[PDB]
Formats: structure tokens, C-alpha cells, sequence
């Protein structure tokens, strides 16, 4: 039964995504903050998509790493094609949705990953930054408050909802995020920021004595 | 595979 | 041929002549070389008229295509980049005589200052672009004479109408200096075409006002 | 039996279409009017296919997005090849029908979408709008008055049928359309118009304060 | 079983054929008459194959539209390659038979369409108009008098057998044809003529007010 | 696919 | 699936 | 089973050709005589393969029609490559046997058809005209006296066997062939000859008034 | 059925 | 050679001569260079006669192909575009020597004004096109003399017949001025081809009217 | 070389000489340059003999192939089309000295009047074709002298034998005027090849009659 | 079920791994030490990946030889493409994981191999060596003290965990490592070293008489 | 057009003029030939302005691409190698006239000595690169004069500001020597652009400091 | 295969 | 099968 085959594929995707650590994305006052529980120190799951566009995904590391590389190369190609400002996270969001639905359909082994897209207005621009959550079957979600990735997203989404404070400060948003994801140590956690205050490249990682001091 |  | 642009307080105006020739023989007398490229950009191309026409068509084509596909107009610099891409791609045709050099003006709708949202960008043979800072630019055979006169006349630029008058004056001067450029025809009632871009967009100038300006300038020269 | 698989594909198609957000298109006095109840501020199930050629469909967003992009490319190619006026929406409807029949017959997971295209006369030209509904299997039908997409088509379809008034004004058409569709809020609704009174580009989206004012 | 596979393929083709509207073409005094009950005011199942060669079809619209377009391309290629007069509808019938047998044997889903091929003598030239009836699988039949397509063939076919009179005028032929086809008002009817009295392009469509007057 |  |  | 599949393929083929018309190729004093059961008129079951080489097949039409085109084009290519006289019917028989064995092995639905080829000595040359019978499987048979194709082969073949006389006259051979075939009317029958006394092209169709007078 |  | 086309109140007419040469020797005497492209368009091509025939055939083929494919003829900008496409396709061969210059006339059924439905479009070596506004045009070697004559002979263009006489006179004058163009041969009874296009469509002119018009014009010149 | 074709009342005649040289020195004295194409068609090609033979073979093959493909011969226009296709394909190679100019004649069995069913078609270097209406035509080096004599001798054409005598006379005169064309070889008994086409079909003229006519012409001019 | 094939493949690769020799990589004072119990003098499961990057593999020999060769090719390609120092073993591990997950998913038979890579600091710079473990499915693991591989992992793993000494001497690390592996002779045992003190290339094979003296 | 670069204790700074010409005519007056390639690397290209801009964009794009892909910036030598690859990829274009000579300067953050972390690399036509050990480097038409001036004035180089002064002086001198280089235009207030690279990154120089330094230099030379 |  |  193709119905049962697709059900089995979807449940396999659900199992693979659930057996992944929690990643949290939230838009605070100074931009958008990303925190990922990362026991590995070499592996990264939060990268920059473009100058004001950041990357977040959960699932199989190789899968979403390849997806990140594809999205980044396409974004670079598009920006070179027209302009640095002509690229919007919505564009690559649709591109990711297209390719994810594509691989889910054609490929026998699906990519059991859950990806999010966050972008910020350009420097000197006022705009509520936009969030895009894309599922394995090309299911895009424009979450207006906070994005939860991997594992049992229900408790973290609940704790984040109960304590979501719009326009929260860097440190306050960090505290809210860590309290929610707990519901740990300085290590094993990966954190980075899309800073609207940045002139061109909004992305910035947070690590070392910095991350220690901010928590 | 690896979900880390 | 010779085609001119200039920024005025509150927007930009674009104008060009109507004469097409083969060598020193006259082929066309009413050639429309200025085209409203979008709501806020228009362009004119100097060189081979056929190549210019197809470039205008094609470039407006990609503009509309990208607009529909992405649901959003391209930024000014993005349009500059695309136009530069296509003109550079035409280098092989240009070297064999299929030359057509465009000139793009447009109202940068995203400019912080509305009063300085007009943008004039000129293009070289290699396709390299430059945003003009003198507030005026021209292309075509007599572009030297037009720019030279406009150097003097830019002091008198104050609004749309002043820009209209000075631009048509420069076109008349270039015609007075260039055989390949056709001046206003009081006999045939044919006059250079002009288009005005502002915060409200790109609009064609009615020929009546062009004729008024031409008659006034000729009488002044009389 | 192949009949088993084919009817299974059809059932999958109209089940995906049934659990899909409902969009409607109306031909009114000023041209053609479109309403989609889209919560997503970014996603657009309706688009402009050409100057006087409009786009509207329901189903999986990536699917009909790809179809929209291909059709727009084809229309642009046709316009450049011969002329702007040479692009007739009937041709595009035929192209969409053939490609969707192709998808249905050969492509493994058929698209669960149903498409609409509308056409107004050129500016300064008199002609009734032409409405074409395109099914997942590729079936094409022409609606003289109105077309209803997505979800339970029967209730809203009957509502408009009983409440239709030909040559209705923009405001009257939108009021009756929203009244039937509710069977909503100013937000979560996307609307656009094929305005025959436009000189070149008949399409026009209506959002924000004007959308509130009309509603 | 391959026998079972062929039987089910033929059955699906023939049920698609039966579940379709009816069209009949007849050779009348001035040439070949094409009469169909086709409400679709925009989709046409009869087309001019060539200057003295016309077309008719019964089946899925996209399928035989594709076949029509391919045959037209080939016919134009043949005419340009050698001559307009060197092109014969018999050639087209052979080509279509090849293509239909091909699609029936190799394709997963064949085309459930039956066709008619009509040809008329050149201007100033006398000849019995030629009718070619080709089936889904490639069975070609030459009908000396009339060709009946679509749905329940038996009633209308028998009626024409008992109503057809050779050398029928436009009016007489159309009255007989509509009387047989009733086994409908002027609207929702599609009709065109291959007129040998045309100098070069024998095909001609009669529609609307002139059509109504002819009824 | 349409039959009409 | 994504249906809006 | 593969043996089961092959035997069912053979049964398919034998039912096909058995349920088909009958054609005969008979060598006589003037060359070889060809008579086919063709109630059709446009369709030609018999054709000329080369100047002294003839064509006669039996089965579904388009298959042997496509094969005929291929053999003729190859024959023309061979004649151009070396010479007209370098073309021998044995060449064509071998080529057809090769391709028919190929298609029988590879094709899911093989071309069910039975074919024969005839060759007559060059003009001003004496030689016993050559007849080759090639089956769908690819088995070629050389018959020195006569060839009978398709349908209920046994009664007609036996009847000719008693009634066949070598070096029979054109009229005698045609009447004998008619008698054998009856095992019908002057029409509905295809008549052509490989005529040895012809300078270059031996082939000639004998139809209508000439055939009527000869009948 | 095309056996002629 | 020289081929002409002028408009008249209610339609357009296209005409051309019959002479073909290879250098100075006369290779053709009854060459038909005017072809009814469709019910409302006809074209004449100057240059290499072989290429002219090929282009006429291929272009009519493309037009009929699109029409029957779509159940609707191309619009006027559409057919202009396709013809320009073909011409640009000849650019390499035209440089090589396989040179041909078409000329297109058409009656605009979709025009708002029936009287002004005539459409004459000229074409350059680059393939670019222009819609004629003077109401007249010509192509060919002696096209200069023809256009000069019809300049002075457009004052009496009033109907189909007046345009016929004027056009045939212009062809005669160009032939008088061009050796490569053939005059009306009374000895062989051969006369330039002409075609009338109106709201009723494009129609060939019967030879008798052309012959008597030529006789009248020659007598006038006598 | 020189090859000719006249349309006698009742069909058409085809003939050509037998001389092949390489510069001023002779390679062939009995070269059959007239090839019976089909039942009602016969052509000869002037230029490079190898290319001519290749083209004759190829074109006859093409016609034969189409005939067997379709069970019906091509129309005369179609045969002209295919011949011109071949010629234009050759054009490139002919640019390197591989020049071959065919001349095509045929009897149109589909003509309304069997009396004027003969069809004489000429061709250019570009591949462009022309049907002859003067009723006579020639190709080859001395084609000028041929057609010039044919102009004066066509008045005497009343029967098939009339055209035969006229054609052989014209070929003789051209050979008398062109070194590259061979005259009737009395000492070798070699004479130009001639083929006639009528309602019966295209058949070759017996050499006895040709020698008779040649002797008659020589004695007349003796 | 696809899950069935996936799991059977998983324990297939696992049991292929189990039937393999034991290889260990450990970081010590001077860098990293590699020890393998390779009876074959010709075969070497250990190689150099780059000047400061080493290679460790176990499983099916030719498979990981292919991996070694491909990785060496890519590393050389990158070093020439950008710079020698621009190559980091993290990149190589990413590439290996990508291709490994690829072949695990798509290839009919996976690679029953495990991969480990050690990267040592450049000459004159201080940095802890990093050890990356890459299993058949591409699961990358960073083990900051030592990596075990092949056969009964548990006993030797426990032995090293209880016995691990940071900054162990070359001879001391050798002795503790051989003690762990015994949980043999100089022969049948492969030992190689990445020496951070090396100027450019850190790899070195310490075998034979030198190895005996070290033992 | 001439672009210079100099290391100073604690970093490096590079600058270029603003003049672009097409032969002897002045085509541009405010050309920004200085580009911040990244945080600790910037470059300027001499030659074709279009090719220079294209190379700047493409190289910066490649650098950002690698940075995002690998999460780590390239080593200085790696950037040298990539830029040299890019230069060599333009060998054919340069030979046809699309010449572009880039000059690369950067702050080696991984250098053992922070003071000597500045890195200047010059390129040849073949694409060969050299780390300049003289502490100064320049490209462009007047590059020779700047080299000579820097030879004299490098003695005074002590800090960033001293390097600024000497570099702008050298640019002034080259402009004084070479026509194609634009001097500091007090009339238009246009001055050569410069960017300082040091341990904190690459920082553009304010125009006010440039203008005051240029005024001081001019007064000194007065 | 070879596990060494 | 042709086996003779």
C-alpha cells in the first residue's frame, strides 16, 4: 500500500527527528537568538545563511549540513546574480521547501530533519524579524514568537510560550531559552546571534568566556 | 545515522 | 543619435531624439528610443537601433519576470547589475559593429530622502557602470555637446519643467552640432520624446509641451 | 490492478485537496476578484500569470508554486517570442492541463492540487472574463460566473450560487464572497483583482488599510 | 498475465472512449461535414490538419490535442520539405496509426482516444472525399460515407445508416446529422466544414448567428 | 483528464 | 502537508 | 516461466496471424504473382522491396508497415553504397530475420506478423525466382514453388498444392490463385507482379480495369 | 483488429 | 530589383518588378516577388531571389503553423517579431552574401479605425523594423528613385486605383533609373506584380489592369 | 561543357555533349551527362563531372526511396524542392571548386493540357530555381552561345524531331564557340547524348538518328 | 518495509565490523600514536591523511582503502586549491561522513568499516590533538583521549578508560596501548605516529627493530 | 589610475585615486578603486574599471562563500592563491584588452609579531604573486612615480598617520606626473580613497582627514 | 572480503 | 528457432 508506505516513511521521519536534541530560535529585541545543546565542540548546527540571514536545523547531521551548503551556495549565487539586498530569507525558504518536498517524494530514504529560517532587517532598518520553520515534507511554518526544533518539542514549546517575552534583552532571552530547553552547563551548548546592529553581517557566534559571562 |  | 538624462529636485526626466540614419542617409524621423522600463525606471540605448529595441524589450522582460516570480521588484543596484550583465554579454556583437550602449535612470523608491531618489547610471563599452553624481548624463553621438551645454544649464535646474526645458535645449544643441541627430521638426510636427520619473512614477511627456518648449527655445535662438 | 492504483491516486489527490485551504475567484464588474483565506503573510496561493492573466490554485504549496513558476516562464517566453497580446490564458490553461495529466500518469506521487486561471479583456476592450478550473488529473472546465477552490466546495459554492449577482461591484462582490466563504477576519485573508481598467497590468493585490476599508 | 494486461488495457481504453461525448463527420456534396455536441465554447476537437485535410477526435482532450499538434508539426514539415500538394491525409493516418500502436504497446497508460481523418480533393479537382477511422490501438478504417465517434455509437450510427443520403447539402447534411446525434440546441454544438470549393484552405468553421440560421 |  |  | 512466457508469446502470435487475411506469392513464367486479401484500398499489404525484389507480409498493419519502411531504406542505402545489382533478396531476408529475432527476444509485445520476400532474376537473365518465408520468431524458410500467408493456412495451401503448376501463365496463375484463395470478389484483393521482362523495375500492381479484364 |  | 508598397484610404497595396539578373546579364524576366502571406498580409523581399523565395515559404509556413496550432492568427506585433527573428537569422549568411531584404504590408483587422488599418513595416540589415508613417515605402536597388517619386506622387493617393497607378509609375521610374530593375515589357507582355489588401483581404491584381495602367503612364511620358 | 533542354509541342527534349577536360587537355570524349531521372523526368548537371554523377545517383535514389515509402511519386514542385535542397547543401563544397549546376526537365502528367505538360526548370548557384517559359534552356560553359542560337532556332520548333534537330544544332554551335564543349566525333562516331520525354515517358534517342541530324547540320553548314 | 532493510543492513555492517582486528588511536605528549594488529606486512590499515592529519581504518580492507585514496585525493585537491594550512581534518571528517552516509543509504551493500582520523597541531604551535571517530552510517564522534576500533570493543575500551594517562610518554603510551590490545609480538602489529615536533609532515611509521627497541 | 599600499608599524594601509578616463577624455572623477575585501584584507585593481569591479565582487563572494562553508576564514596564503587563480583565469581577456591588475594588502592575524603582521602582495601579468618586503607597493599607470616617491619617503614612516601622509603625497606626485591619474580636486572636494588595516580590522579613512592632509601637502609644495 |  |  502506497498509503502505508508513505505513512511508514513519515513515521520514520518523525522517529529520526524526535531522536534529536532540542534547538530553540527566538526573536528578541536586538535580533534573533539561537541556542543549541551541542555536546560536540567541532560540529555546528547553527550557521549563517546570509549577511542578515541565519541557519538552524535539527535532524541527521550530514543531511542538514549538505542542505546548509546547498542553501548557502544558492544564496551566494543569487546575491552575485542581482544584489546583496535582493536576497530574502523567504526566497531560500521556498527553495528549501521545494527541495525537501522533492527529496521526500522521490528519494526512497527521506531526510528526517526539521529546518528553521530566521532573518533580520538590514542595518538602520526597523522591522520585526521573520521566522520560518520548514518540515521534512515541505511544511513551512511562519512562527511569530519562537521556534523549537528536535526531540519532544511539546514541553519546550510550552515553557517557552509561558515565558515568551517579546523584545527581551540578550541576557533575558538567554535565560528564558535555557530555562525552557532545560524543561545545562556552559559547554554542550551552542549559541549565536543575528545582530541587527551589525552593519552588514548580522550573524555572530557566542562562545568561550563570553558565553560563560552572559549566563 | 547521526542526529547530533 | 543622442539621448540625455538629468536629475531634478523631486525626480528625474529622460529624453532622446527621433532620427535614425544609415551612414549619412536618413532612414527614420520618429524613432522612439526612450522606453518606460518599469513604474520607476526608464532607459534609452545609443548605438544600433535594432539592438537597442531588442535590449529594451528583453530587459523589461527579465524585470517583469523576476517581479512576478518573486512578488517583489528588484533593488536599483540589482537592476544595474542585470543590465550590466546583458550589455557585457553583448561584447562580441558590439565589436563586430552591433553596438548599443544604454543609459538607465530611475527613481530609487527606497531612498531615505525623497528629494534625492533619482539615480542616473552610465555604462561603458566594457559594461562597467557608474552612478552619475553631476546630476545629468547623456549618451549618443552628440552626447559630448549635450553634456557640455548641460554643464552650463544645470544651474537652472529647479523642478520638472526646468529640467524639461534644459534637456530639450541640450538635445537641440547636440542636433545643431551633430548631423546624425534629428532636431525638432516644425514642418512634420515631430519632436524628441521625453519621460518623467518622480515619486509618482515614470510618465511620458505630452508632445504638446515638448513642442512649446522647442518653439520657445528656437525663438530664443532667433 | 492498475485501476486500483489509479483510483487510489485520485482518492489521495482529492483528500489532499479537501484538507486544503479554500480560495475563490469572482468575475465582477471591474474584472476578476480573488479571495484566499491565507493566514500566512508571506505565502501566496494567488499570483499574476501575466498582464491580464491571473493565477490562483489550492493544494500543496510547493506543487502549485512550481506550476506557477513554470507557467509564468512559459507565458514570458511566449510573449517575447511573438507579442504581449499573443499570450492568451486559454493557451496557458491547455499547457497546465497537459502537464498535470503528465504528472498524473507518469509521476510517482501525483500533485493534489486544483488550479484556476482568469482572463480579462485588454484595456479599452470589452469581453466577459474567462474562468478556467484545472483539476489534479488535468481536467479543464470553464466557469461563466465563479470558481471555488479548496476544502468543502459544496457549501460555499451553493452559497455563492444562491447569492450571485452578475456585474457586482468590487465592494458587493467582496462582501458576498466573504459571506459565502465564512460558511472571516480582515487578516488571514489575501485578495487581488484583475482590473480591466488597468492600462497594461490588470493584476493588483489589495492588502492592509484598503483591505480593512473594503471590509 | 500479459493476456490479462492487454485485456485490461483495452478495457480501460474503451471505457474512456464510451465515457465521452459524441462527434460525427460525413462526406456531403461540398465536401466533409464535421458536427459535434461540444458545450466547451473554447476547447475544439476538430481542427484543420492541412489545406484540404481536417481533423476530429474523441477521447481525453489533452491526449488528442497533443496528437493533433504533433501531426500538424509533421504535416507542415512534410509540406515544406517537398510540397503542399504532396501531403496526403493517408500519410497522416499511417503516422497516427504508428504512434497509437506505439503508445498502446510501450506506454503504461495509453490514450483512450478514437479519431477520424478526412481529406478532400484540391480546388477544381473531383474526387470522393476520403475518411479514415483510426482506433486507440491503431486500427484504421476507411468510411465511404460517414464516421461516428463517442459514447453510445450504435443508436446514432444506425440512425445515420437509415438517414444518410449521399450528396447532402450543407442544410440537409446538418439536419440529418443533428437528428442522428439526438439519439440539442444550436449552442453547446461545435461544427466546421471541409469545403473543396475553397481554393487552398478547405477547412471552415460555421458558428453563432450563421450557424443558428443554418439550423 | 477531461473527456469533453 | 503545506496547504496554504 | 520463461518457457511458459515464450510459449504464450508464440500462442499470441499464432492467434494474431491466424486471425488475419491471406496473401499468396506465386512464381510463374513471367516472374512472381502476388494476391492479397485487401478489402481496404488505401492500405497496401504488398509493396516493392527493390527493382526485382518484392514485399508481402501478413499480420497487424503498422508493424509490417514500419518493418517495410526499414527494409526499403536499408536496401536503398546498400544500393547506393555499392550498386543496384549488389542488392539481393537474400540480404533483405537475412536482415529481416535478424531484426525479427531481435524484437521477438527483447520486446514485451513482439510484432506478431508473418512475412515473405520474392526476388526475380535481372532483365535478360534466367534464374528460378526466389521465395523466402520468414516467421515472427525469426525462422526463415525458402519455398521453391509458392508462398501462402496467414489465416487458415492448411486448406488454401493444400488446394494450391494440388492446383499449383510451375511456369503457369499470368492468367492461368491468377485464376489458380483465385481458386486457391476461395478456400473472393474481383475487388477487395491486392494484385501485383515482379515482372522479369521489365528492364529495371520488375514490380507492377495490377488493379481495377486491368485486373477486371484479367478476371 | 487491424489485420488487413 | 525594386519592390514598393504604399497605403491608401481603406487599405494598402504591394508591388514589385519581374527582372532577375546575375551581374549585367538578364537572368529573369517574369520573376514574381510579391507573395500573399496571409488573408491580410503580403510580403516582398529584395536581394537574393533564392533567399527571398526561401524566406517567403518558411515565413508563411510559420504563420500558418502557429495559426492552426492556436486556432487564431498572430497579432501584428507578433508577425513583425517573427519576421525580424528570421531576418536576424540571415545575418551571418547576409554577411556571407546570402542577403535579402523583405518588406511587409498588412491590414489591421483589430484596428479601431478601419480606414487606417494599413500597416507598412520596413526592415534593416540588423533585422530591426519600423512602421511606416509616410504611407509609402519601397525596397530594392532602385528603391531610392522609387521613394523619391512617390514622395512627389503621394499628393493624389486617394483610393485603390490611384495608389495602383502611382505605385506602377514609381516602379517604372525606378526601372528608368535602375538597369537591375525591369520595365514593363510590351514586347513580351510582362508587367510588375501587384496585390491589393483591404478589409476584404489581400487580393492579386489582374494583369489587364496593370497592363492598361502601364500603357497609360508610358503614353503620358511620351 | 554545355547541356540543353527544349520544350517541343507534346513534351520536352534533353541533350548534352560528351567532352570532359582538365584545363585545356581532354579527359573524356564519350561522357554521358544526360541522366534519365524517372519515368517522366530527365536531368543533366554542368560543372564537376564527379559531383554531377554523385548528385544524379543521390537524387534518383531519393526519388525512388520516396516513391516506395509512399507508393506515389512526388509532385514536380516537390522534385524541384528536393533538387534545390541538394543544391543548397552542395553550395558550401561548390565554394571550393566543387561546382555542379543541374538542369531539370519533366513531363507533367497532372497538367490540364497534355499538349503543354513539359516542365523546364533552371537553377542558380544559390539553389534558387526557375521554371522556363521561353520553352528552351541550356547549361554549361557554352550555355550562352547555346541559348543565343536557341532564341533564333526556337521558331522552327513544331514537332519532336524539330526540337531534336534544333537542339543538336545549338549544341554543335556552342561547341564551335566553346573549346570546353565537344562536337560530334565523326572519326570516332561519338555524338552528344539526347533523351526525349512525352506522354509515353522519357526515352533515349537512338544514336543513329543523332548521327543523321549531325551529318545534315554539317552538310548544311558545309 | 524499508525499516526492515535498513536494520538488517545495520546489523550486517555491525557484524562485519565485529569480525575485524583491533586498532587504537591515542593522543600523547608528542602527538598521536596509531597501533594496529596487522599480520600482513604489505597491508596497512593506517596511513597519513595529511602533513599533520593521520589515517586510521578497520573493516573490509579494500573498502577503506578506497576511502583512504578518495580522501587523500580530496585533501590534495584542497591543499593545492587554497593552501596547505587551509586543510583541516575536520573538513576531511565531514567529507568522509558525507560519502559514508551516502553509500550507507544508496548502495545495495554498505561498507562494514569504521573510520578514525587524528589531526595534530602545526609545528611550533600548541593545541590538543583531535580524534574523530566515523562509523559505517557516518556517525562522527570526537574522543578527546583515545579511540578504539574493531572486534570486542568493550574490554579494551574499559582497559583504556581505567588506565588512560594524559600526556603519556611515547614508550609509556606504547606500553599501555599494547597492554590494552592484549586485552602480542612486534610482528603482526602495525604502529605509526603523528609527531607534532615534525616540521611539516607529522606522520611516521615506527616498525621493526625500532618498534622492538621501543618494546 | 594608480593604487598604492604601505605597511606601517602595527598595520597596513592602501589607497587609490578617483579618476577614470576613456583615452584622453575624462570619463569619471570619483571612482572608488579601493575595496575592503574583508575584515583584515582589502584590495584595489588597476586597469579596466569594469573588470576591476567584477573581480572585486567575485573575489569577495568567493571569500565569504568559503567562510560560510567552512566556518573559518582562509589563511592569507590561501587567499593569495585564490586571487592568483582568478587573475590567471583572465589571461585571455587581458590579452584582448580586458586588463586588470589587483594589489592585495592584509593584516596577518596569525603572524607571530603583531607589529609585522601587515602583508602586501603584488601581482604580475601572468598572475605571479610576491610578498613585498620593501614595505610599500603600488599599481597603476603612474605606479613608477609612486614607487620612486615611496622609496624616498619610507624613511618617515612611523605610524598609521605618517603612512597616510606619505601615501597621499605619493598619489599626488604620481598624478602630477601621469595625466591618467586624478589629483585632489579642491573644486569638487573629491579626493583619493584610503583604508587602514590593523589588528582591529580594515577601516576606511574619513574624507576630512584626507582633505586636510592633501591641503597640507599642496601648501607644502606651494 | 578482506577484514585486515 | 531456425536450426536447419
Amino acid at each position: 500500500s502506497p498509503e502505508q508506505a508513505m505513512r511508514e516513511r513519515s513515521e520514520l521521519a518523525r522517529k529520526g527527528i524526535a531522536r534529536a536534541k532540542s534547538v530553540v530560535a527566538l526573536a528578541y529585541a536586538g535580533g534573533v537568538l539561537f541556542v543549541a545543546e551541542n555536546p560536540s565542540r567541532s560540529l555546528q548546527k547553527i550557521s549563517e545563511l546570509y549577511d542578515r540571514v541565519g541557519f538552524a536545523a535539527a535532524g541527521k547531521f550530514n543531511e542538514f549540513d549538505n542542505l546548509r551548503r546547498g542553501g548557502i551556495q544558492f544564496a551566494d549565487t543569487r546575491g552575485y546574480a542581482y544584489d546583496r539586498r535582493d536576497v530574502t530569507g523567504r526566497q531560500l525558504a521556498n527553495v528549501y521547501a521545494q527541495t525537501l518536498g522533492t527529496i521526500f517524494t522521490e528519494q526512497a530514504k527521506p531526510y528526517e530533519v526539521e529546518l528553521c529560517v530566521a532573518e533580520v532587517a538590514h542595518y538602520g532598518e526597523t522591522k520585526r524579524p521573520e521566522l520560518y520553520r520548514i518540515t521534512y515534507d515541505g511544511s513551512i511554518a511562519d512562527e511569530p514568537h519562537f521556534v523549537v526544533m528536535g526531540g519532544t518539542t511539546e514541553p519546550i514549546a510550552n515553557a517557552l510560550k509561558e515565558s515568551y517575552a517579546e523584545n527581551a534583552s540578550l541576557t533575558d532571552a538567554l535565560r528564558i531559552a535555557v530555562a525552557a530547553l532545560r524543561a545545562l552547563g556552559v559547554a554542550s551548548l551552542e549559541v549565536a546571534v543575528l545582530d541587527a546592529n551589525r552593519p552588514r553581517r548580522a550573524f555572530r557566534r557566542i562562545t568561550g568566556s563570553a558565553l560563560q559571562a552572559l549566563l | 545515522g547521526q542526529y547530533l | 543619435t543622442t539621448i540625455v538624462a538629468l536629475k531634478y529636485p523631486g525626480g528625474v526626466v529622460m529624453a532622446g531624439d527621433r532620427r535614425s540614419t544609415q551612414g549619412n542617409m536618413i532612414s527614420g524621423r520618429d524613432v522612439r528610443k526612450v522606453y518606460i522600463t518599469d513604474d520607476y525606471t526608464a532607459t534609452g540605448i545609443a548605438g544600433t537601433a535594432a539592438v537597442a529595441v531588442e535590449f529594451a524589450r528583453l530587459y523589461a522582460v527579465e524585470l517583469e519576470h523576476y517581479e512576478k516570480l518573486e512578488g517583489v521588484p528588484l533593488t536599483f543596484a540589482g537592476k544595474i547589475n542585470r543590465l550590466a550583465i546583458m550589455v557585457r554579454g553583448n561584447l562580441a556583437a558590439a565589436m563586430q559593429g552591433l553596438l548599443a550602449l544604454p543609459l538607465l535612470a530611475g527613481y530609487d523608491i527606497h531612498a531615505s530622502d525623497p528629494q534625492s531618489a533619482g539615480r542616473i547610471v552610465s555604462f561603458d563599452a566594457a559594461g562597467g557602470w557608474n552612478i552619475e553624481e553631476e546630476g545629468y548624463q547623456a549618451v549618443g553621438s552628440g552626447s559630448l555637446f549635450a553634456k557640455s551645454s548641460m554643464k552650463k544649464l544645470y544651474s537652472q535646474v529647479t523642478d520638472g519643467d526646468s529640467g524639461l526645458r534644459v534637456a530639450v535645449e541640450a538635445l537641440y544643441d547636440a542636433a545643431d552640432d551633430d548631423s546624425a541627430t534629428g532636431g525638432p521638426d516644425l514642418v512634420r510636427g515631430i519632436f524628441p520624446t521625453a519621460v518623467i520619473i518622480d515619486a509618482d512614477g515614470a510618465v511620458d511627456v505630452p508632445e504638446s509641451r515638448i513642442a512649446e518648449l522647442a518653439r520657445a527655445i528656437i525663438e530664443s535662438r532667433s
